[PDB]
RNA sequence: CUGAUAACUUCACGGCGGGCUUGAUGUCCGCGUCUACCUGGUGAACUGCCGAGUAGGUAG
């Protein structure tokens, strides 16, 4: 019982990860003030490449929503055209309910990730028994992985910098009233909501 | 002048580099990598390669062999340039001798330049030789970043006179031959990667040999061979070396040296070889566009190829 | 402005019967394809916690 609008990008020039994922960095600039953690970030065209072209936050109840979309950004940005924030506009029913997760498994593929977590591995021999030398740990000597998008923020106070994995799973749309953890997206795993087309 | 047949064959051949890993528990695996099939939605593959955590160091090994093949050609039309061509390399080895070229190689393989941007990143390698035909314990060269820089740091070693005059009677004695083998020690720093060779596609595939049941990365049989060779300072107005091409190849930033519009490649220099065996009769010789015409004369025959029409 | 203008050929119709192509047959002798050969990741997906866990969840 809640709606969805579109935030389009169009200069006609542009990269859309790069302007996407800012767009999500000053979603997380957001929802400081306190853990008002009911926003879903919901890209509404995924293609086997190319983020798409649009954005479509969410939010509850008509008043948060423009608490959110006056996050000191767009004021400066908004003389000209080149973004699009669409009015507020009460949904049509008539859509897919697809989900948004970072997943993980993208980010710990690599050798620097099997490094960490051999590294951890006997960080934590502390149940004491016979340690292992490590040299049968071999990695994955042939690998298949699937499609994925990522985009490149960075840390919250540290200068770390890692990047976040988006994909488009399709599941069971009623369930809750969708709180999340704090960026955005719907790894929560106490509640795995999914946000609209 | 260039007949209808003419060939060389080379003199340096070397082989196959091969790198084990070695752990604290004495003994040595080979290196393996992996590949990441990249899969679209409802193909190229992506290699990488990285030493192993816990590991101690990497040891590469391979084997060089130094010959005489130069002496006279594979193959020849008329008895009229051969004989042009033995009095040529004779005056050569008789006049100006076979230690510049002979130390010049010897440089390219004892400080790993065949380690092909393996030694960026990297705390200390030492290589280790073991020559052919030879008396004694093996030839080590011990930390190369900070013991050995230039070519009057390496002729106060032990042995190098050795090295350097089984390499000369190899290059002058007819059916003679050396062989060395090389095995070379990195301390790489932990999780570092490996950079092997790469397959021709027209991404980022490696070229592998199995090792007794394990795929392995190599880095080259032609490549290896590519950085012995790195001894052509002689070109004009020179600044940096390059790989003994007949036309100044350098590679990167693509355009050539020793156009032959300058006159400085290897046929409009082998066409005058007869001004060479003029000069090299006489009783002095000028080192600025006489012998910097002979040496690349001469690194351009151990090379190989033919020459023909 | 045509050797000008005009100009419904048509109905019926049983080619059938019979037939042993075969005999014989030594394709072989000789023969050096060879020389030469850098596909490259500029720097580039980090640091942690739980899980007895090369599987699995997280925070940034």
């Amino acid at each position: 019982k809640w709606y969805y609008k579109t935030i389009t990008f169009l200069p006609e020039l542009c990269n859309n990860e790069s302007l996407a994922a800012k767009c999500l960095r000053v979603l997380h600039g957001f929802n400081y003030q306190y853990e008002t953690r009911n926003i879903g970030v919901s890209f509404p065209l995924w293609c086997d490449a190319t983020v798409g072209k649009k954005i479509s936050f969410v939010s509850k109840n008509k008043i948060e929503l423009d608490l959110l979309l006056k996050q000191h950004y767009f004021v400066q940005m908004e003389q000209l055209q080149y973004f699009h924030i669409s009015n507020t506009v009460l949904v049509p029913e008539d859509c897919t309910y697809v989900s948004f997760r970072r997943c993980q498994s993208i980010d710990k593929l690599t050798a620097a990730g099997l490094a960490r977590k051999i590294r951890r591995l006997e960080k934590r021999a502390l149940s004491r028994g016979e340690q292992f030398d490590p040299s049968s740990f071999a990695q994955k000597e042939h690998t298949a992985i699937a499609h994925y998008h990522s985009l490149g923020e960075s840390s919250k106070q540290t200068n770390r910098n890692f990047r976040l994995n988006i994909r488009m799973l399709s599941e069971q749309p009623r369930e809750g009233n969708s709180i999340f953890s704090s960026y955005g997206l719907s790894n929560s795993e106490n509640s795995f909501q999914p946000v609209p087309l | 002048k260039l007949p209808t047949n003419l060939a060389y064959e080379r003199s340096i051949d070397p082989s196959d580099v091969c790198f084990f890993v070695v752990w604290p528990d004495d003994r040595k695996t080979p290196l393996t990598y992996n590949s990441r099939t990249l899969l679209g939605q409802m193909p190229h593959q992506v290699d990488f390669c990285h030493v192993p955590y816990g590991a101690s160091h990497i040891e590469c090994s391979f084997s060089v062999s130094f010959s005489s093949e130069l002496r006279q050609p594979y193959k020849c039309n008329s008895s009229k340039v051969k004989q042009t061509l033995v009095q040529l390399v004779e005056l050569y080895e008789t006049k100006i001798g076979w230690t510049e070229l002979a130390t010049r190689y010897l440089m390219n393989i004892c400080n790993g330049k065949w380690l092909w941007k393996n030694t960026r990143k990297a705390y200390c390698w030492n290589i280790v030789l073991t020559p052919w035909p030879w008396n004694g314990e093996k030839v080590g060269f011990e930390d190369i970043r900070t013991n050995y820089t230039s070519r009057q740091d390496f002729k106060n070693n032990k042995n190098w006179s050795a090295i350097v005059e089984m390499i000369k009677t190899a290059f002058s004695s007819t059916d003679g031959l050396a062989i060395f083998e090389v095995r070379a020690t990195l301390h790489l720093p932990t999780n570092a990667m490996v950079r092997p060779s790469q397959v021709f596609t027209e991404s980022r595939v490696f070229q592998s040999t199995t090792i007794d049941g394990e795929r392995s990365p190599i880095l080259g049989a032609f490549k290896t061979g590519a950085a012995i060779a790195t001894i052509d300072d002689w070109y004009p107005e020179a600044t940096e070396p390059l790989r003994v091409g007949r036309f100044g190849v350098h590679r990167e930033d693509v355009t050539c040296y020793r156009h032959p519009s300058t006159g400085k490649d290897f046929f409009s220099i082998l066409q005058q070889a007869e001004h060479y065996i003029e000069v090299l009769s006489a009783n002095k010789t000028p080192a600025q566009e006489t012998i910097n015409d002979m040496h690349f004369l001469m690194a351009n025959l151990i090379k190989g190829g033919m020459f023909q029409h």
